[PDB]
């Protein structure tokens, strides 16, 4: 009675058939007493584990050695090897039974390695040459000291003791192959063997000549060592930091490939389908809008406007009137949307540019801006009665793809600049206290190439230095490589995000241009202006807004709703499923059903 | 049961005062693996120069361990392999063409010069330090020449020819009931795990990168067989592990281990291929994120021993071992390096800083939650020691 | 051409052996409990009481003796995989120590005899026998094959040598796979 | 010494004019340790005393490479374990060593009449096993080989194929990777472990929709201005059901050894731990796998070797439903009556006191 | 295909023998309709034993085999159950049912003696079909347990109580009509 | 070619007034068939026994035979265990009821001969799980009754 329903529930949950086929095969393997019981429970937990009630009912209803895949067991005939010094304990404690190996733990073919980009390869080569020279130097010295002491001890005797003196194998030292290796390196290995047995036989005639040969070779090798130490140090300083960022060489190609339109809508589509496919599970509450941005610091906007103004004054793609229209559109939009007074914008630009030493709709229909700048039953009644929002604080904007991608670019730039402006305090305090020891200053051991061109973060502040350097890059006053290197050494390889601070600005300018060159988006922004300038509204007015803006683009295009909260300076972006709630889902039956029966008043369908 | 945290700097404890011993054989650096071969004992010479130019010799005793003899290496190995080691040299290699294949020392771990000599030095260091720990005239025993945890019983594999970790640990086991081996190398120490896989007097704890990565061994489900079940902890991680992640994983798992297993002696293998900018490992640790583990294990205050390990770029490993010996004498070393013979190694700033990369840490808190929950589930059964 | 009809379960056993001795790196645990001499003796002894005529008994004993002699002269030559020859060779050496010659009929289990039978068609087709003897030998061999197919319940169990013990197969150490394969 | 080293030049020479043009821009305290280093011998184990042809380049027996003991007559070459008998490598008999073929040819003096004669005599001698007579004469005319199953046992099963060196391959071998020789030639720092870029791994290729994890029902693409929210989707190799690495607790992308098998498959070996063994046969294709749909439904045993329909047994969902409920119901009642009888036994035993 | 056997108690075989003796020598023919049909017999069977079986599979198999016996018995009644004598009764009842606007269902008239007849014949029927080993083994197990229950409740309908009464004993003597047209008059 | 007719009705293996098929050699009584046909209401045209009808039905094609048997055991999938029997009677020939020799080997007082004489000397699962649970409930109640009876015996 309840179990037919169980098999129907299982077929529903699994959703597919091949996986249901395997589910039934598990069940039958259990049925013919092949599978254990709790092995069946564990095998089904991979199927009905995302459900709690179904699997707990299954638990209450069904009434519920080399376990490591790396080792083998050898017979007790491979554990029989001499092992002389193995006492009674090293038999009881150690293990001779089980065996492992990286040739059959890798399945006879494997062992990938990391990538280790080219600059680390050159650094490794430099370190290897260093090690080689150091090894030969130290070995030559280590044999020279012993040969010197035996020479100094052997000459103080008479001719008789010299004639009968001989050295035992090892020269009385603790190592036996050092001097052999050194002499075979320097002395023509055949001649090296004959001279080494001559040294073992009669040192009184062979030790001085080998000693002086080793001395001259040592001084030659040391001269070569310093003359190569110069180049080693210079190349190591050239390519050290370039090798310490595993993302910085692939950010100028990841911020141009993962910052297109497809990906930009794809992340929000993905969080949407996640919300639905996981909302099928009923016990979870209904999730609200897709994306969340938060804007606690308002001063970066003037910096973004400064970057945009710098680009537009530099670029040659647009003509001067177009440049002014772009500047004024950006200024007024970011003053209106984020509710920043234009007078405060002008005071901020006053504070900014003095240290370097009509409405928005008037711009929407560009002719207006040209003229301006050349002049210089009871149900619906009682539903609309209660709930009137006075002193509007939460605003909304209904947008096609262009406004959304533009606001996306804006948020990307703001988030990157806020990252580095949150690091600024500590990184500046650190770079102010660089304790450079003069012992490296005098020996030319420090590279002042970054300090000579002024790109070094001297005790001036760091964030303003980033802004100024990025502006110099945008103008074309500084190459990309040196800006990158300044940002590597200055902060760390921790601030790699700002290598594309000019391309993202160019993209934001292109989108601010599309935001008024198109006709549909111009009218959508005009409706946005008309709603934003309003100070009080009702749900019916919001439905009029949504339907009017949807009337502009076709029934195949997407639509996004940007909900701006002025009390806490928040932005919430919602993907609009064409027949989803134009406002956010509440929790009250009252609000929901009265909102829909007031939408019923308009002749548009439900 | 994992939870991310910040990383406060390393602070020395005043009460935990130890008499350290530092073992160095003046010849360890004169045995060259070869032209380009990724292992050099040279890094021990540099580490030594850094350790002694800080004036750290006034804080600890410096010894020279007598190299091991053929009848003490065999406390782990088989006698035919030991005799091959003693006889083989780059000239007679064509003479043992049927033995170079059986023991796997012809090309993978080649014969260069003084192979038996370097192995004897390392084994002697390890065993002598373990013995000085026993008789009670020390608390720590530093040795950067040992730590060859890849060498098997009758074959070398992974540039490890004498598995001196095991000889030293056996020398420790001759008096001590329980030994805990903490392995923070980026690779898996399959030698010291397979060698003590079925025993309950030795507990290994190995924090290694798992993937298609050498030695391809060390899953989460390898908790020993027989009487050594739940007495082998493997923590397999992913790339890019950083200081805060590694600390938030290492601190709780090790506190639980030392809370239930309660070892009487520790062997910490602080290899240095788990650092950033290395040659074969893929982690992204910093010099302080690697010495935090040593400081935490020292915080417990039981007989301890620091061993060497991997380390394929010499400068980071030299500076790391210098800083670890520094905080092992209960001082936080100054970050400005003094003048040493190998000064020109430590470009470009000439300070005691190892700098992490911006590598992407791919260890999500859900994966580490799963892993540490599995590991605590296993560890539930190692209480009655 | 000549053709032999192996039961499908014996083909599955031969392919399982191909798995175990090839890339699973296992060898046969020698000397196995049930060898070729004992198997052929039990078969010839239990089938002997079937037919009364002397021709049947004579042909049975002749086939069994000839098959044991071909097993002796063939196992070392062509019935061992590459991975497991060293084992054989080691036994060969351990024979020369005690001055007792190696004849595999008493040491090697049934699976190598199964391999012999499996390859017997080509061995037959390469010589210059007549047409009658080929077919009579093939018929005797197929009777043996159905005998074995009925008796697979005792000879070819699967026991996972890594798990408990005493399986038909054993694991190889790294030294063995180094010297046997990579010589 | 004039011998070039790894540095590129002899050791007694500074950088050449070329190199120092593209790698440019335009007391100590280790005098000691011969006063502080002191010998330590407190160890416990101190008492321990301590036609000009050329031979082939592949083994004539197993067709591989290694060390070859060749013949002078023929271009054949053999390993040391693949000889008759296998020869120990050190004590190798010097001189003119011939293989079995060449020795047999030189023994008959390359005349076939004597061959007929000796073969006839061998037939006459071995009269006891005459059927196997001629066979036991040719065993000494072929150089040894290694055993390969004939093609009519490899071709009875279709999912079993000879590997590169004649090894077992059972469709669970992933593939050889030639485009990973191209990964050796890699197209930049876009790793084959699939890190730092996962928009195209959370997206179905052919369809265009999203690869969803079976356990969490989310394709956590995150947002690639905050890449710390991806979750490393990987698709299984049999059922193509994609999982997160945090859901199937594995932490790697299986790339080399085998095909990854989802946790949604029923086993191909059990170890019931009575212990007992396998329940699934091989796939005996070439169209000799007969299917038999039984007339019995609720009691058939038949194996673990079934096939589901709306010697391979055929069975439908209703039969599995009924067998499963049968199992658990009779098991429930069996254990119930068992505990009932045992407790009443305990009661009648205790009241007896 | 196999050689399968059905262990039937000798008491029911003796009932078969005395039935043949009553229909061949004195040619006493069974009464149509019987006191209780075969539908009632099999219904009493499955209703008495379905409330003594635990698992769903056992009860499914019980009901399936009972319905199968119904279908076969009412199907094979005309081919292999009756002797030469009652074929006349069969044809006259068939023509009566034909003029009664509906075809006959042979489970509505006959009784347990013909069911025992068919059950005793059943082993050869199974043996001539390609039913596999487990299926036919289940068949004969079901049938064996059924006929064991039949032996257990033989008393109600098999032994003719008050044999002098023609209405109680289902065997009635034939008139000269059947005595003639049986042996060819 | 006209074959010969056997004067014995294979249903009773005795002679009399009978009719035969056009393709089958044996004849049968008018009342030996099912339905037993009147001797005067003869079938129109050529009449065959079950065997020849089956032959012209299968067209001597084994594939059709297997197809019909499989789809028949699928039609009778409610009564599956009997299906293989139910399909065969649709093609067999009727014969008199004679219990095989295996039955009468027990009593020697009976004699028989060639004369054929004897001489004296879905809701399904719901209903089934319902039956299951009700029987199990009854039986566990009777088991606790067993225990109470035992305890009552201990009340002696
Ligand atoms: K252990
Ligand atoms: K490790
Ligand atoms: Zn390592
Ligand atoms: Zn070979
Ligand atoms: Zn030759
Ligand atoms: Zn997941
Ligand atoms: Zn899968
Ligand atoms: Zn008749
Ligand atoms: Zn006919």
């Amino acid at each position: 009675n309840e179990e037919v329903t169980f098999f129907e529930k299982a077929k529903r949950y699994i959703g597919n058939k091949h996986l249901y086929t395997e589910f039934l095969k598990i069940l039958n393997l259990y049925s013919q007493d092949i599978l254990d019981l709790d092995d069946l429970v564990e095998k089904v937990d991979f199927y009905l584990g995302s459900n709690k009630e179904l699997f707990t009912w299954f638990k209450n209803f069904v009434g519920y050695e080399a376990f490591g895949p790396s080792y083998k067991r050898l017979p007790k005939s491979d554990t029989f090897m001499p092992c002389s010094g193995r006492d009674d304990m090293c038999w009881e404690v150690l293990n001779d039974e089980w065996v492992g190996h990286p040739v059959w733990a890798s399945e006879d073919s494997g062992f990938i390695a990391h990538r280790k980009n080219q600059y680390e390869e050159t650094l490794f080569k430099i370190e290897e040459e260093r090690h080689e020279y150091d090894f030969y130097i130290e070995s030559n010295l280590r044999t020279i000291q012993c040969l010197e002491t035996i020479v100094n001890k052997i000459e103080n005797m008479t001719e008789n003791e010299k004639a009968n003196f001989k050295l035992p194998p090892g020269l009385g030292h603790t190592s036996m192959t050092i001097y052999k290796k050194v002499i075979r390196k320097v002395y023509d290995k055949e001649r090296g063997f004959e001279i080494i047995d001559a040294l073992h036989e009669h040192p009184a005639v062979t030790a001085p000549v080998v000693l002086k040969r080793l001395k001259q070779k040592d001084e030659e090798w040391r001269r070569a060592q310093r003359e190569w130490n110069k180049v080693w140090r210079e190349l190591e300083q050239k390519v050290f930091f370039k090798s310490l960022d595993h993302l910085g060489l692939t950010f100028k190609q990841a911020d141009k490939k993962l910052l297109t339109t497809k990906q930009l809508i794809s992340e929000i589509s993905s969080i949407k389908v996640d919300q639905t496919n996981k909302k099928i599970h009923w016990l979870t509450p209904k999730p609200k809008s897709q994306l969340d941005f938060d804007f606690p610091d308002k001063n970066i906007f003037y910096d973004i406007l400064c970057l945009a103004d710098t680009f537009i004054t530099h670029t040659t793609a647009y003509s001067n009137p177009d440049k002014e229209r772009l500047k004024d559109l950006l200024k007024y939009f970011i003053s209106l949307f984020f509710s920043i007074s234009f007078e405060k914008i002008e005071e901020s630009l006053y504070s900014h540019k003095q240290n370097v030493s009509m409405s928005l709709l008037d711009i929407l229909h560009r002719s207006r801006y040209q003229k301006l700048k050349r002049s210089n039953g009871n149900l619906v009644e009682e539903a609309n009665s209660q709930g009137i929002i006075q002193n509007r604080s939460i605003f909304n904007l209904f947008a096609n793809t262009n406004i959304y991608i533009f606001f996306r670019h804006w948020t990307t730039i703001y988030e990157r600049l806020l990252e580095i402006k949150q690091m600024n305090e500590r990184v500046t305090k650190e770079i102010n206290t660089r304790s450079t020891v003069t012992f490296a200053k005098d020996l030319d051991l420090l590279s002042s190439q970054l300090s000579e061109m002024g790109l070094d973060f001297v005790g001036e502040d760091a964030y303003k230095q980033v802004l100024r350097l990025s502006r110099r890059l945008i103008n074309g006053d500084l190459e990309h490589q040196w800006f990158e290197e300044s940002l590597r050494q200055a902060y760390n390889n921790k601030a790699f995000k700002l290598y594309t601070i000019d391309k993202v600005t160019q993209s934001l300018v292109k989108h601010a241009h599309t935001l008024m060159t198109d006709a549909k988006t111009a009218e959508i922004m005009a409706l946005f202006v008309k709603d934003r300038n309003a100070s009080t509204t009702s749900a019916k007015d919001q439905i009029i807004y949504r339907l009017q803006v949807r009337s502009h683009m076709s029934n195949t295009e997407n639509m996004f709703r940007i909900e701006f909260d002025k009390r806490t300076l928040h932005v919430s972006i919602q993907y609009i499923a064409l027949d989803d709630l134009t406002l956010k889902e509440p929790k009250a039956d009252e609000d929901k059903w009265k909102y829909y029966v007031t939408s019923y008043a308009l002749p548009h369908p439900t | 049961v994992y939870e991310a945290t910040p990383f406060d700097p390393i602070t020395v404890k005043p009460s935990d005062k130890r008499r350290v011993a530092y073992f160095y054989d003046a010849d360890v650096g004169n045995y060259a693996y070869g032209a380009g071969h990724p292992m050099k004992p040279h890094r021990i010479r540099m580490a030594h120069s850094l350790i002694m130019n800080y004036g750290l010799y006034k804080k600890m005793e410096i010894y020279r361990a007598k190299p091991a003899t053929k009848q003490e290496m065999c406390q782990f190995h088989t006698d035919e392999y030991i005799d091959f080691l003693s006889r083989v040299t780059p000239d007679n290699l064509e003479m043992f063409k049927r033995e170079s294949v059986k023991f796997n020392v012809g090309d993978d771990c080649p014969v260069f010069d003084g192979l038996y000599e370097y192995c004897s030095i390392s084994g002697g260091g390890s065993m002598e330090g373990a013995a000085r720990l026993n008789r009670g005239k020390c608390d720590v025993a530093v040795n950067y020449a040992g730590g060859l945890h890849h060498a098997k019983k009758s074959e070398a594999s992974g540039f490890c020819y004498l598995n001196d970790i095991v000889l030293g640990i056996i020398e420790l086991l001759r008096y001590h009931p329980r030994v805990l081996y903490i392995d923070i190398d980026v690779h898996h120490g399959d030698g010291v795990e397979e060698a003590f896989y079925t025993t309950d007097r030795v507990m290994t704890c190995s924090f290694h990168k798992y993937g298609e990565f050498f030695p391809g061994t060390g899953e989460l489900r390898d908790i020993g067989v027989g009487a050594g079940k739940n007495y082998a902890v493997n923590v397999p991680l992913r790339d890019g592990i950083d200081d805060a992640t590694y600390r938030s994983v290492f601190e709780p798992v090790i506190k639980k281990i030392m809370e239930w297993y309660q070892p009487s002696a520790v062997v910490l293998q602080c290899g240095g291929d788990s650092l950033s900018g290395d040659r074969l490992g893929c982690f992204n640790l910093s010099m302080e994120g690697h010495a935090n583990c040593v400081n935490y294990v020292k915080s417990f205050g039981i007989p301890m021993m620091v061993v060497g390990g991997g380390g394929y770029t010499m400068r980071n490993v030299a500076r790391t071992w210098c800083f670890e010996t520094g905080l092992l004498n209960n001082v936080v070393l100054d970050k400005d390096l003094p003048y040493n013979e190998y000064y020109e190694y430590y470009g470009p700033d000439y300070k005691l800083s190892v700098r992490p990369s911006n590598m992407f840490n791919v260890n999500t808190p859900e994966y580490l939650d799963k892993v540490m929950t599995n590991i605590f589930a296993n560890l539930e059964n190692t209480k009655y020691a | 051409k000549i053709s032999l009809q192996i039961p499908i379960k014996l083909k599955s056993v031969l392919v399982d052996d191909w798995e175990y001795v090839t890339k699973d790196k296992k060898i046969c645990r020698l000397p196995a409990d049930v060898t070729v001499e004992m198997v052929l003796n039990k078969y010839e002894h239990e089938v002997s009481q079937e037919l009364e005529s002397p021709g049947s008994q004579s042909q049975l004993s002749e086939y069994c003796a000839g098959l044991k002699l071909y097993f002796d002269k063939c196992l070392g030559n062509m019935l061992l995989y590459r991975l497991e020859r060293l084992q054989y060779d080691e036994l060969l050496k351990k024979s020369s120590k005690d001055q007792k010659p190696l004849v595999p009929i008493r040491i090697y289990g049934a699976i190598h005899l199964l391999r012999l039978i499996s390859v017997l068609p080509e061995l037959i087709s390469s010589t210059t026998m007549d047409l009658q003897s080929c077919q009579l030998l093939i018929k005797q061999t197929e009777d043996f094959l159905v005998w074995l197919l009925m008796h697979v319940d005792e000879y070819f169990n699967d026991k996972d040598p890594n798990r408990s013990d005493d399986a038909l197969y054993v694991n190889t150490s790294s030294q063995y796979e180094g010297v046997a394969l990579g010589m | 010494d004039s011998k070039v080293s790894v540095t590129g030049l002899p050791l007694n020479k500074g950088p050449s004019e070329k190199i120092k043009r593209e790698s440019l821009w335009n007391d100590l305290k280790t005098f000691l340790t011969e006063n502080m280093t002191e010998e330590s011998n407190i160890r416990s184990t101190i008492g321990w005393n301590g036609i000009d042809f050329e031979n082939e380049d592949f083994c004539s027996a197993c067709n591989q490479s290694g060390s070859f003991l060749c013949c002078d007559t023929c271009p054949k070459s053999f390993h040391f374990l693949c000889l008759d008998p296998p020869i120990d490598p050190n004590n190798l008999p010097k001189g003119d060593w011939h293989c079995n073929e060449c020795k047999f040819k030189i023994f008959i003096n390359n005349s076939m009449a004597t061959l007929k004669k000796i073969e006839s005599n061998f037939i006459k001698q071995n009269n006891n096993v005459k059927i196997f007579a001629k066979l036991l004469f040719n065993i000494d005319s072929h150089n040894p080989k290694q055993f390969q199953l004939p093609n009519y046992i490899k071709e009875t099963f279709p999912a079993v194929k000879t590997g590169s060196r004649g090894q077992y391959s059972d469709e669970n071998d992933k593939i050889p990777l030639t485009d990973r020789q191209l990964f050796n030639t890699s197209y930049g720092q876009s790793i084959t472990k699939l890190d730092s870029y996962n928009p195209d791994t959370h997206i179905d290729s052919n369809s265009g929709k999203f690869l969803i994890c079976y356990k969490c029902n989310q394709t956590r693409l995150g947002s690639w201005s905050h890449p710390e929210n991806s979750r490393l989707i990987m698709t299984c190799d049999y059922c193509q059901t994609p999982w997160h690495l945090d859901c199937v607790p594995r932490a790697s992308f299986k790339n080399l050894g085998s095909k990854w098998k989802c946790p949604l498959h029923s086993p191909t070996k059990v170890y019931k731990k009575i212990y007992k063994v396998w329940k699934k046969q091989r796939l005996i294709n070439k169209k000799n796998q007969l299917y038999y749909e039984p007339l019995q439904k609720i009691g058939y045993q038949n194996n673990g070797n079934i096939q589901i329909i709306p010697k391979i047994t055929q069975i439908d969902e209703n039969s599995i439903k009924y067998d499963f409920f049968d199992k658990i119901y009779k098991s429930k009642m069996v254990q119930k009556r068992k505990l009932f009888q045992f407790q009443e036994s305990l009661i009648d035993k205790l009241v007896s006191n």
